[PDB]
C-alpha cells in the first residue's frame, strides 16, 4: 500500500514527524495496578455509546398515560410516561432490554473501578507531590459519578427510585435556614413537580456527563504531561521511567484490555437482571417496600441515616431536623478525602518532588488510616443494607443498628491497631531476608546433631559465612526460591511430547543468556544512577 | 548534532531507529525477540493458542448475529407457547457477545504476550522547576505587559472597570432568578385535593372548606379495554379508584391506607352512575404527596392501655385510630404496623412509632410523634374526617414549631 | 545557554527581549501613547473611558431594577397595565445593551487610547518537518512492524480482520432494534387513522362496514368548572366534530370535514351531555391522511366538470370532496378560490383545478387531488360512500402510479 | 409543517425511503419519540459533534 504518500502529504502539511514521534517513544510503567484507572476509562465510554442508545426511545416526562405496550401484567395501569418508555425499552425494542442492563452494570463498574483506583493512589503515595491536583479533580470525578448514578436510575420513574427522590427531597427541605427554598428551585415546586423528571434527565443526559468528560480529559492530559509514577527497583529513580513504549506494546495491550472490559460487560448485561423495574410497578407517594435501599455507591449515605440518633433542636419557633448531621457527616468526609494530602503534608512536613512510590507496608500510617477509612465506609454500606443483612442472616435489626453505631468507633480503632501491627511485620520479615538471606527451606543435620537451615544471600559475605547485610531499598526482596527461577521447567515441548534435543538445548542456552544480560543492563543502569549522585 | 541527507543515507534502519528514541531521551537497555530459533516448533505452537481465540472471535459473532436475528425476542407471559425461548433471548445476546469480544481480547493478550519482542525502555524525566531563563523571561514579559498598559496608575477607571465587571456578571446571571420560587406562595387558583401546595396543607384540610371529605379505600382498580368496530379503546368512565369505607370493615388488629375522598368525587353505593368519570380525580388524590393516612382498628385490651396526647384526645372514634402514613423522619411510608407489638415501623431507616404512646417514636432517627386525624362516622355511617391535622404533615423544616 | 550569572546583569527591557527572541518573535516597533510628561490628551481620553464605564454601571443597575421590580406578569387586551408587561422584556434587553456593550466600549477605547501601539514579527515552522524526523520516524515505524512479525502470518491476520469486523457488527446489531417494517400494522384493530400504514386512513373503515359521517370541526375547547374542592377542565359534554347535512354550504364553499364513526357522534337528537367523545374525535383530527375538503360548486360551474375515469358517481349534486393532503410533499391543499376553482397549496404554489379532477396546473405536483365518494343518509346527513380508490398523501418508491 | 415535509421528502427516496422513515420516525408521522428523538439530537449530539469540530 502506498502510504509513503499519505505520509509525505500530512508532513508537508502539518510539519507533525517530530511531535509523533515523541508520543510513539514515550514510555509507561507496567505495574498490573496501573490498569485500575483504565477499567473506569472504558466503562464510562460503555456509558456513555449504551446511553445514547437508550435516549432514542426514553420519554422523560411526568405525565400519565393508560399503558398499552408490550408487558401485558400492567396494561391498563396509569403510569408516567417515563415509566412507560422504560417498559418499552425493556419489552417492546429488540435487544432494549440488553442495553439498558449493559448500562447499569457499567454504571456499577464505573463507579467501583473508581473506587479501588483511588485507593491505589492512596495506598501508594501517587497523590503528593507534583501530583495533588489529580487528587482534587479525581476526588470530584468520584463525587460527580455518584450523583450521576443517583440521577441516572431516578430517571425510570418505578417506586423504589420514587423513594430515593422521596428521601432527597425530605432531606433538601430540612436544611437550616433555606432548605425550603432550595428544595422549590430545584423542584420547581412541591415535590413530585413537573419540570423535576425533566432537569434530572438533562442533567444527567447532558450537564454531568460534560463535566465528568472534560475533567477526565483534563485528567488523563496532566498524567500524560507529567509522567507516570512508579515503584522503586533495579535502575529506577526519581529522573527517569523504565517499563515500555506506546507503539507498539502499550498501545496493543490497551486494546486488548479495553475489549476485555467490554466483553465483561456484555456478558453480564445478558446473564444477570439488574433493577427490573417491571415488578417494581410505577411511583406512588403512598406505597413503600421493604428492601428499600439506594443503589451500592449510595448506600453509604443511607447508612448514615440508619446510624445516626434523633438529635434535634428546638430553638423554639425553629426546628433542626435530625438529619441535618447526617449532611454534616458527608460533609466533613468529602473536605477530608478532598484534602488529604495537604493533611499529610501537615503532619509530616514532606514536601519534596515525588516520582517513586512507596509500598503501603512502608509507610503505615497511611496505610492503617486507610484501612480504617474502609471499615467507617464498610460499615456505613452494610448499615444501608442492614435490613437486608438482618433478614439473610437471623440477625435482630436493632442490634444491626447498634453494631453500625457502635462499630463506626471500634472497628475503625481496631482496624488502626491491627493494620499497623501488621504492616510493621511486613517491614520485618523483608528486612530478616536481607539481613539474612532467603530460608531455602532446607534443613541439614551437622556433625554435632545440630539442625540448620540453609540460608541463601543475596550479597556478599563475611569470612565465617554470614551474609553482608544489604540496605533495604524501598523495593520487592524475594522470599522464596522460586522467585529466583530455581524451579524453573528445564524440558520443552507441548503437552503430549517433548521437541528434538537440538533445539531445547539450543533455547535454553540463549533463554540463560536472556537472563544473564536483562541482570547485567539493570546491574550497569544501577551503578550510573549512582554515578550520577557522585 | 545535525545530519546531512548523505549520512542519514549512510545509516542502516536499525541506527536510525536507535536515534530516533535518543532524540527523545528514552534508550532501548534490552530488547529481545520470542522466537529465535529458525523453525521452532514453540512458534507454531503458539501461533494455535492465537488461532483458537480468533476461532471462536468468528464463531461467537456470527452465533450473536444469529441469536439477535432469528431467536424469538417478544414477550411471553406465564403459560404462553415459547416461554422458555423467550426468556433466554437477552442471556443468549450476552453469551455470544462475550465469547466474541472476550475471545479477540484474549488473542490479542497472547499475541502480545508470547509474540511480539520483549524490552526494557528508559525515559529521562524533564520536571519540576524550569530552566531558570525561562522563568525569569516570562515574568519579565508578563511585568513588561502591565507595565506597559498604566493601567495600575488610574485607580478610578480600574475600580468603575472591576464594578462592571461584576455588575455585568450579575447581569448575566440574574435570569436564574426565573428558578426562584416563594415556598410560601400558595399554588395557582383555590385549594385542591392535594393542598394549596405549601407544606402546611393536604387535601385534608378541605375541610376547612366545608366539603365533606370521607376516608376512602383504594380499590386499585385499573382501566378496562372495551374494543368496537372503530378500535380498541382504554377507558375509564364507570371505575372508582377510591371508594367510602365503612366501621364495619377492618377487624381488630387491621390496617388500611385510605385517602381524601371528597363527597363531590365519590362514584359508589346505590348511588352509583355507571358513566361518572371520576378515576382522574381519585387518582389526584391517592398522589397527594402528604394524603396518605393509616386507618388501625385496635383491639378492646389494646384500646384499654391506650395514652392520649394533649388536645388529640377524641380525635379516634371508639376503637379506630388514624394517624399520617408519612414518617416523621425523611417522609417515607410508615407501612408496617407489626400488628401485636402495637409498633409501626418504617422501612426506610427503621424508626419505630407506638401506636399506643400517641404514636411517639420509640427507636430510630425519628424525633416527633406521627400526626393524628380525628375522624368520625355520618349520618350513613362512612366513615369521614371530623376535622383537619393540628400538626403540619411530612418530614420537618425549618420554619415548623416543635 | 545564559549561565546564572550573565542573566543576572540584565534589565527588564533585556529580560523581555531575549524572551521574545527566544520565541522567534521580534518586537520590530512599539511606541507609548502619552510621552509628554503633563498630556492634556491623556486626561481627554480617560475622561472617555470613564464615561462610558460610569454608563455601564448605569445600564447594570438599571436591568437589575427592571429584572426585579418592573411589573412583568401576563395581561390581557382587556387589562390595565397592558403596557407595563410589553415594555418589560423591551426594557431588559435596554438595559442589558447598556450593560455589557458599554463595558465593551470601555475595554475597546482603553486598548485604543492608552496601550502602546506595537508591530511584531515571528517566523513561521511551517512545511516538511526537517528530513532527520522523516526519517527516524519512519525507521521506528518499520522497525516496530517488522519486529511484531505480524507480516509474516497471514492465517492470524486474517483471522483478526475477521473476528475484529465481525466484533464491530455485535457491537452496532443493536442499532437493528431500531428498524420496523414500514408495512405492518400498528397493530390493534384498526381505527379512525387506519392500521398505521400508508395505504390506510380513517376513511378505510368505510370498507368494514362502519357508517362514517363527514365531521365538521366546532374548535369547541373545554370548560372550566369551580366549587368548594377545586377547579377542574372538562370536555364531558364536548364535541370537537359534528355531523353536517347539504343545506349547510353556500354556492361556492368549502368546509373542512374529517371521518367521524356513528360511534362517536354525540349531536342532534341523540346527544346525551355524559358521553364524552372528544379524544376520540381528536384522534380522527389527528390523522395525518384524514383531511378532506368538501366543496360545492356553483351549478354553472358544476356542469363544466371533467370527471375522472372510474370516478364519474363519487359526487353528489353539487358537493365534491377532495383528499386535502397535497401530492407533492403532504402539505394540506387548504386555498380553495371560489370563483377560479383553482386549489391552492401555501407550501409550494401548486394549483389543482377542481373542475378537472383535481389535475395539477402548475407548481411541483404532478399526480391529482385523490377524490372521496360521498353520499346523503337516511337521515339526511353526509357520508362517505366509499374509501379512496387510490393512496393518498405524498408519493413513495411503492406507490403505483 | 417542516416537520411533515421533511418525512415527506425522506419516504420518496427510492428505494430506502419508506425504511428510512420508520427508521428515524420510529413509525408513520407523527410519532411518539419524533420530539424525544430530536431534542436529544439538538441538546446532547449534534452540539457534541460541534463542539469537538469548532
Ligand atoms: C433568623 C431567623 C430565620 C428566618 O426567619 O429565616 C427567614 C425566613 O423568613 C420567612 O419565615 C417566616 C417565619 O419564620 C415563619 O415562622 C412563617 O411561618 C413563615 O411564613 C409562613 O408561615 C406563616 C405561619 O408561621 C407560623 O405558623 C407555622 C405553622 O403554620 C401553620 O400553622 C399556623 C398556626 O400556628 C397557621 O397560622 C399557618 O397558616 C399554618 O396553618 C396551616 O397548617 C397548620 C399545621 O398543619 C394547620 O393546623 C392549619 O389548619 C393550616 O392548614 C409555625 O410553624 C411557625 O413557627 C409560625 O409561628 C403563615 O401564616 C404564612 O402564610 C407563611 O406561609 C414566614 O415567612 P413569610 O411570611 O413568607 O416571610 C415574610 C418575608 C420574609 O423574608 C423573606 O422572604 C426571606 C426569605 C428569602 C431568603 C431565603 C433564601 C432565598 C434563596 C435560596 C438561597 C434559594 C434559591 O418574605 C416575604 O413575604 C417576601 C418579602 C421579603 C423578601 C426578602 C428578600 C420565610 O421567608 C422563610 O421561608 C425564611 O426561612
Ligand atoms: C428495483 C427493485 C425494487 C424493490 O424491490 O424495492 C424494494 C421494495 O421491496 C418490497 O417491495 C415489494 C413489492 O415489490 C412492492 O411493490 C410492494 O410495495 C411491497 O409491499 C408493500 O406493498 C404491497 C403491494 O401493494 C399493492 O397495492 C398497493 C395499493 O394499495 C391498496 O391495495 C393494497 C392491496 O392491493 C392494500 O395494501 C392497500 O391498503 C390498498 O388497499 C386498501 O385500500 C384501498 C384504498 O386505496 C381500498 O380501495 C382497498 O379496498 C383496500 O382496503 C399498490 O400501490 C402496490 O403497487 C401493490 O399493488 C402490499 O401488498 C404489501 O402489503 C406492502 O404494503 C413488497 O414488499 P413486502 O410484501 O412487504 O415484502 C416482500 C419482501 C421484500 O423485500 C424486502 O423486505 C424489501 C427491502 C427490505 C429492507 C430494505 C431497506 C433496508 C433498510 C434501510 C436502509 C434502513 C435501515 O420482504 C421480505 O420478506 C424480504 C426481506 C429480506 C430483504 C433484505 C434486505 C418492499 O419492502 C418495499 O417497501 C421496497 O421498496
Ligand atoms: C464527534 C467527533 C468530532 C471530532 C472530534 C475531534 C476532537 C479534537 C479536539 C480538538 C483538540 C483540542 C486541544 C488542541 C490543542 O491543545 O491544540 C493546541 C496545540 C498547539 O500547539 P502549539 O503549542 O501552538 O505548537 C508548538 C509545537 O509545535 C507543539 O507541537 P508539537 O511539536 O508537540 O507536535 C505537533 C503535534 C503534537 O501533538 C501530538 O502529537 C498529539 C498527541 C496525541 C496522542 C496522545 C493522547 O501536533 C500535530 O502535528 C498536529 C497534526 C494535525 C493533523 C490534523 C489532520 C487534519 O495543538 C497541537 O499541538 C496540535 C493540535 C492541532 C489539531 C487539533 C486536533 C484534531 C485535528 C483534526 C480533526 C479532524
Ligand atoms: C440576581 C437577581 C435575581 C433576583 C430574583 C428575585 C425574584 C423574586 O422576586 O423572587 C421572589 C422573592 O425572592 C427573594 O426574595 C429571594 C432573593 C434573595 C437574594 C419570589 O416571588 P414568587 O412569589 O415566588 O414569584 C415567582 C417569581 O419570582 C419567578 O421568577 C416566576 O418564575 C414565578 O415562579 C413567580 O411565581
Ligand atoms: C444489523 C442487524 C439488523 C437485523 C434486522 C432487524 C430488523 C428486523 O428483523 O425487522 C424485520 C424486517 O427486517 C428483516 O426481516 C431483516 C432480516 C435480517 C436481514 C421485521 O420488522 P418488524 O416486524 O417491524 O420488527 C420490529 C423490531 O425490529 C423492533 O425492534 C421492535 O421494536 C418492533 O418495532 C418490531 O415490529
Ligand atoms: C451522555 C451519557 C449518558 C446518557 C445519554 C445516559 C442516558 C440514560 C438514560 C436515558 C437512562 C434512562 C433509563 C433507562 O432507559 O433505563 C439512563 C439510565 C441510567 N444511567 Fe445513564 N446516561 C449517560 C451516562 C451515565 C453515566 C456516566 C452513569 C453512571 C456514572 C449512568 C448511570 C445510569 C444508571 C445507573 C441508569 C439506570 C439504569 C436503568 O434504568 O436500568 N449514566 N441513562
Ligand atoms: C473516572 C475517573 C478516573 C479515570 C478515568 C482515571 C484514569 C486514570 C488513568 C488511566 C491513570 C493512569 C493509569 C493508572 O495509574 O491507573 C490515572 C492516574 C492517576 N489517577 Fe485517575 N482516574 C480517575 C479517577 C481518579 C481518582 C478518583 C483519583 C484520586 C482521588 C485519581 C487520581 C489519579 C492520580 C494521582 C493518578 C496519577 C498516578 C501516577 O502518576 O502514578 N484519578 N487515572
Ligand atoms: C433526521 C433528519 C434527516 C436524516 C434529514 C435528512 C435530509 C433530508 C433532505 O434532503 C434529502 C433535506 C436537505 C431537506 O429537504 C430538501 C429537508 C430538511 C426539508 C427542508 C424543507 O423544510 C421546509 C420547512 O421546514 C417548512 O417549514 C414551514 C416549509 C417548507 O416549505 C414550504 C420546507 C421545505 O420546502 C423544505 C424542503
Ligand atoms: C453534586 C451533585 C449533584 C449536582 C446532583 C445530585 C446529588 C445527589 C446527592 O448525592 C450527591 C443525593 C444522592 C443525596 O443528597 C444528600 C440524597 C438523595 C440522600 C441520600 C439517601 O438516599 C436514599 C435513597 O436514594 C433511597 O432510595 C431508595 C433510600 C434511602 O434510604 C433507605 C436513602 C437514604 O437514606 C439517603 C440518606
Ligand atoms: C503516523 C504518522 C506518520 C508520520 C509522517 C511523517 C513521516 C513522513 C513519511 O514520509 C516519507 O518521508 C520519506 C523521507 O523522509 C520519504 O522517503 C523517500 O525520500 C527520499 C528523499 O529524501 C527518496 O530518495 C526516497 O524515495 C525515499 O527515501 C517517503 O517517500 C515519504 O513517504
Amino acid at each position: 500500500m502506498s502510504l509513503a504518500t499519505v505520509g509525505n502529504n500530512l508532513d508537508s502539511r502539518y510539519t507533525m514527524a517530530s511531535g509523533i514521534r515523541r508520543q510513539i517513544n514515550k514510555v509507561f510503567p507496567t505495574h498490573w495496578s496501573f490498569m485500575l484507572g483504565e477499567i473506569a476509562l472504558y466503562s464510562f465510554i460503555v456509558l456513555l455509546l449504551t446511553g445514547v442508545y437508550l435516549t432514542l426511545f426514553f420519554d422523560p416526562s411526568i405525565t400519565k398515560v393508560i399503558y398499552d405496550g408490550g408487558y401485558l401484567p400492567l396494561n391498563g395501569v396509569e403510569m408516567s410516561r417515563a415509566y412507560a418508555t422504560a417498559l418499552d425499552i425493556s419489552f417492546e425494542v429488540r435487544g432494549g432490554l440488553f442495553i439498558r442492563q449493559m448500562h447499569h452494570w457499567a454504571a456499577l463498574l464505573f463507579v467501583v473501578s473508581m473506587l479501588v483506583h483511588m485507593l491505589r493512589i492512596f495506598f501508594t503515595g501517587a497523590f503528593r507531590r507534583p501530583r495533588e491536583a489529580n487528587w482534587i479533580i479525581g476526588v470530584v470525578l468520584i463525587i460527580l459519578g455518584m450523583a450521576e448514578g443517583f440521577m441516572g436510575y431516578s430517571l425510570p420513574d418505578d417506586l423504589l427510585s420514587g423513594v430515593g427522590l422521596r428521601i432527597m427531597s425530605a432531606i433538601i427541605v430540612g436544611l437550616p435556614i433555606i432548605g425550603t427554598w432550595m428544595h422549590w428551585l430545584i423542584f420547581g415546586g412541591d415535590f413530585p413537580s413537573d419540570l423535576m423528571l425533566d432537569r434530572f434527565y438533562i442533567a444527567h443526559v447532558l450537564i454531568i456527563p460534560a463535566i465528568l468528560l472534560g475533567l477526565i480529559a483534563a485528567h488523563l492530559a496532566l498524567v500524560w504531561y507529567q509522567k507516570h509514577t512508579q515503584f522503586p527497583g533495579a535502575g529506577r529513580t526519581e529522573n527517569n521511567v523504565i517499563g515500555i513504549r506506546i507503539m507498539p506494546l502499550f498501545a496493543v495491550k490497551a486494546v486488548a484490555f479495553g475489549l476485555i472490559v467490554f466483553g465483561f460487560l456484555a456478558l453480564l448485561a445478558g446473564v444477570t437482571t439488574i433493577n427490573a423495574i417491571w415488578n417494581l410497578g410505577p411511583y406512588n407517594p403512598s406505597q413503600v417496600s421493604a428492601g428499600s435501599q439506594p443503589d451500592v455507591y449510595m448506600l453509604w449515605t443511607d447508612g448514615a441515616a440508619r446510624v445516626m440518633p434523633a438529635w434535634e433542636l428546638y430553638l423554639g419557633n425553629y426546628t433542626i431536623p435530625a438529619v441535618f448531621w447526617v449532611a454534616v457527616m458527608l460533609g466533613i468526609l468529602v473536605v477530608l478525602l478532598v484534602t488529604y494530602p495537604f493533611i499529610e503534608r501537615k503532619f509530616t512536613g514532606d514536601d519534596a518532588h515525588h516520582n517513586l512510590l512507596q509500598r503501603p507496608r512502608d509507610v503505615p500510617v497511611r496505610t492503617s488510616l486507610g484501612v480504617m477509612a474502609l471499615v467507617f465506609y464498610i460499615l456505613l454500606t452494610v448499615s444501608g443494607g442492614n435490613d437486608v443483612y438482618a433478614m439473610q442472616f437471623h440477625v435482630s435489626l436493632n442490634a444491626m443498628t447498634w453494631i453500625g453505631r457502635i462499630g463506626l468507633i471500634v472497628g475503625p480503632a481496631i482496624a488502626y491497631f491491627i493494620t499497623y501491627r501488621l504492616c510493621i511485620g511486613l517491614q520485618r520479615s523483608d528486612r530478616e531476608v536481607l539481613e539474612h538471606g532467603i530460608e531455602t527451606g532446607i534443613i541439614k543435620q551437622m556433625p554435632n546433631g545440630a539442625f540448620i537451615e540453609v540460608h541463601q544471600p543475596l550479597g556478599p559475605v563475611d569470612d565465617h559465612g554470614h551474609p553482608i547485610p544489604l540496605p533495604y531499598a524501598g523495593a520487592a526482596v524475594p522470599k522464596q526460591m522460586n522467585q529466583l527461577g530455581y524451579a524453573e521447567v528445564e524440558t520443552r515441548g507441548g503437552f503430549f511430547g517433548p521437541d528434538p534435543e537440538d533445539i531445547r538445548a539450543k533455547a535454553k542456552e540463549i533463554e540463560h543468556a536472556n537472563h544473564i544480560e536483562e541482570a547485567n543492563t539493570l546491574r550497569a543502569l544501577n551503578e550510573a544512577n549512582i554515578e550520577r549522585d557522585k | 548534532k545535525q545530519y546531512t541527507t548523505q549520512e542519514l543515507n549512510a545509516m542502516s534502519n536499525e541506527d536510525l531507529a536507535r536515534l530516533g528514541t535518543e532524540l527523545d531521551d528514552v534508550t532501548i537497555a534490552y530488547r529481545k525477540e520470542r522466537f529465535p530459533i529458525a523453525n521452532d516448533p514453540a512458534e507454531k505452537r503458539a501461533a494455535r493458542a492465537v488461532t483458537f481465540w480468533l476461532v471462536l472471535g468468528i464463531i461467537g459473532g456470527l452465533g450473536f448475529l444469529a441469536t439477535y436475528i432469528f431467536w424469538p425476542w417478544e414477550y411471553k407471559a406465564h403459560g404462553d407457547e415459547g416461554l422458555l425461548a423467550y426468556t433466554l433471548y437477552t442471556p443468549m445476546l450476552g453469551i455470544t457477545s462475550g465469547l466474541c469480544i472476550l475471545s479477540l481480547g484474549f488473542a490479542v493478550v497472547l499475541y502480545v504476550k508470547k509474540f511480539i519482542p520483549e524490552e526494557i525502555a528508559v525515559q529521562r524525566r524533564h520536571d519540576g522547576p524550569s530552566e531558570e531563563v525561562d522563568r525569569r523571561t516570562i515574568v519579565a514579559l508578563l511585568n513588561d505587559s502591565w507595565q506597559t498598559s498604566t493601567l495600575g496608575r488610574r485607580k478610578l477607571i480600574m475600580g468603575l472597570a472591576g464594578g462592571g465587571a461584576v455588575l455585568a456578571g450579575l447581569t448575566i446571571i440574574a435570569p436564574m432568578g426565573g428558578m426562584i420560587k416563594n415556598p410560601w406562595n400558595p399554588k395557582e387558583g383555590p385549594m385542591d385535593v392535594q393542598g394549596d401546595g405549601t407544606l402546611w396543607t393536604s387535601g385534608w384540610t378541605l375541610v376547612e372548606n366545608d366539603v365533606k371529605v370521607y376516608l376512602g379505600r383504594d380499590t386499585a382498580a385499573i382501566a378496562e379495554s372495551h374494543t368496537d368496530a372503530t378500535g380498541e379503546h382504554w377507558s375509564t368512565t364507570g371505575v372508582s379508584r377510591l371508594v367510602r369505607m365503612r366501621p364495619e370493615d377492618l377487624a381488630a388488629a387491621s390496617m388500611e391506607t385510605v385517602f381524601p375522598l371528597p363527597a363531590e368525587m365519590v362514584n359508589d353505593g346505590a348511588e352509583y352512575d355507571p358513566a361518572k368519570d371520576v378515576y382522574e380525580h381519585q387518582m389526584h388524590s391517592v398522589h397527594g404527596p402528604r394524603n396518605a393516612v393509616m386507618l388501625i382498628r385496635l383491639r378492646t385490651a389494646d384500646a384499654e392501655k391506650v395514652i392520649e396526647r394533649e388536645g388529640q384526645e377524641s380525635f379516634h372514634y371508639g376503637d379506630y385510630y388514624a394517624y399520617s402514613k408519612i414518617c416523621t423522619h425523611i417522609g417515607c411510608p410508615t407501612s408496617l404496623y407489626e400488628a401485636q407489638t402495637n409498633r409501626i415501623l418504617c422501612p426506610c431507616h427503621q424508626s419505630q412509632f407506638d401506636a399506643l404512646h400517641y404514636g411517639k417514636p420509640v427507636f430510630g432517627p425519628a424525633a416527633r410523634a406521627l400526626p393524628q386525624l380525628p375522624i368520625t362516622v355520618d349520618e350513613e355511617g362512612y366513615l369521614i374526617a371530623a376535622g383537619n391535622f393540628i400538626e403540619p404533615l411530612g418530614p420537618a423544616f425549618w420554619e415548623r414549631k416543635s
